[PDB]
């Protein structure tokens, strides 16, 4: 077809035998035939005998070389042995040919060692050629319409030529279904001439949808390896984004508008799976089996380019604060995962995150914009991680760092821990949470002396309390996070944290030998402001040891264990202690 | 055919080749920093040799002028011999720079390729697509204008299809429908099936129960799910197409629940029948 | 760790540092080599050599691996009593010292002791090449389990 098309644009008066172009399919389950008439250029007897009757040579290369040196066409086919693959499922083929300046001819063979040609008379053909087959008996399955439609959709549907079908279903009509290919490619012509709507249209015809996209990028690159992209972004987050199992086919790959292969454990990283597109190119080192690309380093070079020129769109779209809201609510999982596993581009990705801070009631706040308003003496950003929005909204630790007018953020989600664990810096600053081995903040001088006076005056109560509590806690001290609660629990730097303590238990497929080592040792914090701690002092210097101090201390400690999100191992022990006094509430136990 | 050009492509950042005892990220760092320091070292060498060539050429022009002005003059046999010796020496080191120039030019072809050499950008373009609003829906008028056409354009087709329940035809026809149909005529067709139940069409009645139960389930799941039902069919199709014996028996007991609902709707039907007629 | 660093260096790859903090002890006992921040000030005066701006060589890496593994077996730091960077470097200029011999473990294996003694005699340039060191490691390991 393309050969005769190009030849026509030299002398258009030579096409006086037929004035159109078309491709047609003829199934016939009566003599078991698969006629495949087209309307190509034709063929002469001499070229037929000295060209077709020889293994492994392409006449296309000779014809193309005969055509000057440098022209304007991009043709497909350079190996030559493509018709000899038609015998994989076949027993006898006959080709019916005629040229405008030649006579009608028929060629016959049956996979033997010889072939025949013969002149014939009958139905007159203008310029097309026929290929007729006799199908094998065991493979009488490809004849029905559904398999043919499936295979033509899967492999080749983008040829901009009218392939048509003439089956016969229930006075009975002659089905002339032409819609086999009716969605022409869009990355070919000038990018400026496209009028929006087909960008919305092509996406629907791409994957069986009735919604629209959210963005688009259409860059193209020249040089030695040349290709074009048609990337999109979907509006609605699929429920089955993580179902995998089924072979992943989000991103395809074409060479000269013919399907080759698809896979996205080399083309794009896993955390950017939700992107579709077309990555058509012109020439690559292909295989004799036209599905695999040898020299697989190319599939590694293309990845750098694709990720680099998608991240620019991702960064650009941070301008309109309206669309960014609907995008960020849907695909935040992908970015939060990607920040964990990547090294080349991490600092560039450290600003597309939006959080809720304690100055914005119901609006997300950027951390880059957060860098604007801090105090002068302050160092490093402060953050917290929790289980629920309200549960962390009013926490015991915060009640001290909130009175001084600073700013904090909440990362309350399992992946938030994964993100915050690895990233440790932002533009010269540090990321430190509230519960890491007793943080201290610069402040006025006169508070130092009274606090150290409490240090030097309350050493004995701190000394004698560790005896009654066996080896659970490491140390108890007075720090500055407590203004309305007596006690709290904080972890250590080298060790695990409370929320991931539950992400690990809740994880399904894990060993049970790891808990021995990297449990984080625990720290208790007291507040020498609540009158209870002072009331303890009189009985401390009064009574050396008795039952009441043991009861009160174990009670307060077990309550403090709940205060930091820790879950007890024997709830009956505390439930009995809470039920022990409600009976005194109404009086007589016995 | 010659693939000897596509045979030296390397990246600073390969993943398949790695070691069980080596940090992958730091290895990427080392490879890339080595590759860049090497390009910069070869750079420095190449402008060094280029400026050496430039000064050599300016000295060649200078010596050509010197030879010309000596040819104009005469009597300087000693000076002519000295400058001839100088020119011969300049030609000797000229072959020196020339042989090393050709050596490096030849080995340039042996240099492994990389991304920034193969590719030069030609175009790029983005877009946003934030078209104004989607819709605003009333409660009264729209219930008629689209409803009538939804009735005539699909009642006969659904009558034609509803006679069968074979799975792939049902799946694809329902995919077409959820791509095109809506809900009002769906419910209204269900109630036509209810008030046509008189003929006691057993296979038709089973398929009616199937279609009404799937549409009711889809609607409740979408409403509690706050998603458009027309885009909520795939998970249902994959759950019901592989519905095994236990899942089919759950379908049967929920169908029995629908069956006492059938008794209830039939009772209210008969009561309204006596009251109206 | 010897196998890992041998593999790394097998591709003509320099390290420019292998400070004992650059090791991550992963699951079980497995070494991951780090780069970002016992011999952190103990390299050869090759570093102090600032002539031709390219003193870097594999010899420094070999010597650093030797001293680092020897100290890691040993378990404590050399040269912790006298610390004068300026005077140390002036003394390096002339009157350079020698390693102390009293600081040695009792159960120093014969093969490793012989290797480390043989490493540095006159010049730090005739050091051996990696896989025979690896072979010495493997023979000494699979020559004294009990028998
Ligand atoms: N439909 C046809 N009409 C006329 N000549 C044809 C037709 N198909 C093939 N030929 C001729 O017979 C030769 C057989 O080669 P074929 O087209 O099968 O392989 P190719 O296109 O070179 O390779 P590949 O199939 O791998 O792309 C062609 O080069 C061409 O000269």
């Amino acid at each position: 077809l393309d050969k005769i098309r190009y030849e026509s644009l030299t002398d258009p008066s030579k096409l006086d035998s037929g004035k159109e172009l078309k491709i047609d399919i003829i199934p016939n389950p009566q003599e078991r035939t698969l006629t495949l008439v087209d309307t190509g250029i034709g063929m002469t007897k001499a070229d037929l005998i000295n060209n077709l009757g020889t293994i492994a040579k392409s006449g296309t290369k000779a014809f193309m070389e005969a055509l000057q040196a440098g022209a304007d066409i991009s043709m497909i086919g350079q190996f030559g042995v493509g018709f000899y693959s038609a015998y994989l499922v076949a027993e006898k083929v006959v080709v019916i040919t005629k040229h405008n300046d030649d006579e009608q001819y028929a060629w016959e063979s049956s996979a033997g060692g010889s072939f025949t040609v013969r002149a014939d008379h009958g139905e007159p053909i203008g310029r097309g050629t026929k290929v007729i087959l006799h199908l094998k008996e065991d493979q009488t399955e490809y004849l029905e319409e559904r398999r043919v439609k499936e295979v033509v959709k899967k492999h080749s549907q983008f040829i901009g030529y009218p392939i048509t079908l003439y089956l016969e279903k229930e006075k009975e009509k002659y089905i002339d279904q032409e819609e086999l290919n009716k969605t022409k490619p869009i990355w070919t012509r000038n990018p400026d001439d496209i009028t929006q709507e087909e960008y919305g249209e092509f996406y629907k015809s791409l994957t069986n949808d009735w919604e629209d996209h959210l963005a688009v990028k259409h860059f193209s690159v020249e040089g030695q390896l040349e290709f074009r992209a048609l990337l999109f972004i979907p509006r609605r987050a699929p429920f089955d984004l993580f179902e995998n199992k089924k072979k992943k086919n989000n991103i395809k790959l074409y060479v000269r508008r013919v399907f080759i292969m698809d896979s996205c454990d080399e083309l794009i990283p896993e955390y950017l799976n939700f992107i579709r597109g077309v990555v058509d190119s012109e020439d690559l080192p292909l295989n004799i089996s036209r599905e695999m690309l040898q020299q697989s380093k190319i599939l590694k070079v293309i990845r750098k380019n694709i990720v680099k020129k998608c991240l620019e769109l991702f960064s650009e779209l941070a301008e309109d604060k309206e669309n960014y809201k609907k995008f960020y609510e849907a695909f935040s999982k992908n970015l939060k995962l990607g920040i964990h596993e990547d090294s080349t581009n991490r600092r560039r990705l450290s600003e597309l995150l939006r959080y809720h801070t304690s100055q914005s009631g119901d609006e997300m706040t950027s951390l880059s914009e957060y860098v604007s308003r801090m105090k002068e003496t302050q160092k490093s950003i402060y953050y917290i991680t929790g289980e629920s929005k309200e549960q962390v909204a009013n926490s015991a630790f915060v009640e001290r760092v909130r009175k001084r007018g600073f700013e904090v953020v909440y990362m309350t989600e399992p992946i938030d821990e994964y993100c915050v664990q690895q990233l440790k810096e932002f533009d010269g600053k540090s990321l430190v949470s509230v519960t890491k081995e007793g943080l201290e903040l610069p402040e006025d001088e006169e508070e130092k002396k009274k606090m150290e006076e409490s240090k030097a005056k309350f050493e004995n109560l701190c000394k004698l309390m560790k005896e009654i509590l066996d080896k659970k806690v490491e140390k108890v001290t007075i720090s500055n996070r407590l203004v309305s609660s007596p006690c709290c629990i904080v972890t250590s730097t080298y060790g695990w944290t409370a929320n991931m303590e539950r992400i690990m238990k809740a994880q399904a497929l894990r060993d049970n030998s790891t808990m021995g080592y990297m449990m984080a040792k625990k720290h208790l914090e007291i507040n020498p402001d609540h009158p209870i701690v002072e009331t303890l002092r009189q009985k401390a210097e009064a009574d050396k040891n008795d039952k009441a101090v043991k009861d009160l201390v174990v009670l307060l400690f077990e309550t403090a264990l709940l205060s930091s999100g820790f879950s007890l191992e024997d709830p009956q022990t505390h439930s009995n202690r809470i039920y022990r006094m409600i009976k005194l509430g109404l009086g007589i136990d016995e | 055919v010659d693939y000897s050009v596509w045979d030296h492509i390397e990246v600073s950042d390969d993943e398949d080749e790695t070691h069980p005892n080596i940090d992958t990220a730091s290895l990427f760092r080392w490879r890339h920093q080595a590759r860049v320091e090497r390009m910069e070292q070869f750079q420095k060498e190449k402008e060094e040799l280029d400026r050496g060539c430039r000064e050599c050429k300016r000295k060649v022009a200078e010596c050509q002028r010197k030879l010309k002005e000596l040819e104009v003059a005469e009597g300087g046999k000693a000076e002519l011999e000295r400058l001839q010796a100088e020119a011969q020496q300049l030609r000797k080191e000229e072959r020196s720079w020339e042989q090393k120039l050709e050596e490096m030019r030849k080995k340039e072809k042996s240099m492994p390729w990389n991304v920034d050499t193969l590719s030069k950008d030609g175009f790029s373009k983005s877009m946003v697509n934030t078209k104004p609003e989607k819709t605003e829906e009333d409660s009264e008028e729209v219930r008629e204008q689209k409803h009538k056409t939804f009735v005539e354009k699909y009642e006969k087709q659904i009558k034609h299809f509803g006679m069968l329940r074979r799975w792939d035809d049902s799946q694809k026809y329902l995919s077409d429908n959820v791509h095109l149909v809506c809900e009002e005529t769906a419910n209204y067709l269900v109630i036509w099936c209810i008030d046509l139940e008189v003929e006691e069409k057993c296979a038709l009645m089973e398929q009616v129960a199937h279609q009404t139960i799937v549409m009711q389930f889809i609607l409740e799941l979408a409403k509690s799910l706050k998603v458009d039902p027309r885009a909520c069919f795939r998970q249902f199709f994959t759950k019901i197409k592989t519905a095994d014996r236990q899942y089919m028996e759950g379908f049967n007991d929920e169908l029995e629940a629908f069956k006492e609902r059938v008794r209830g709707r039939a009772k209210l039907r008969i009561e309204k029948a006596m009251k109206e007629y | 760790t010897a196998q890992g660093m041998d593999y790394l260096h097998a591709k003509s790859i320099i390290h420019r540092d292998l400070k004992s903090n650059n090791i991550f002890l992963h699951e079980d006992l497995t070494v991951k080599i780090g780069d970002f921040g016992g011999s952190i000030l103990w390299m050869a005066p090759e570093v102090i050599r600032m002539q031709d701006k390219n003193p870097y060589s594999f010899q420094s890496d070999v010597y650093a691996f030797g001293i680092v593994l020897y100290e890691l077996m040993t378990g404590q730091l050399p040269y912790s009593n006298i610390n004068n960077r300026d005077q140390i470097i002036f003394m390096v200029g002339r009157g350079y010292l020698s390693p102390d011999l009293s600081k040695v473990r009792s159960n120093c294996p014969k093969a490793m002791k012989r290797l480390m003694a043989e490493c540095l005699k006159k010049k730090r340039d005739e050091r051996p090449l990696f896989p025979q060191i690896l072979a010495s490691i493997e023979l000494l390991a699979r020559s004294l389990p009990k028998i």
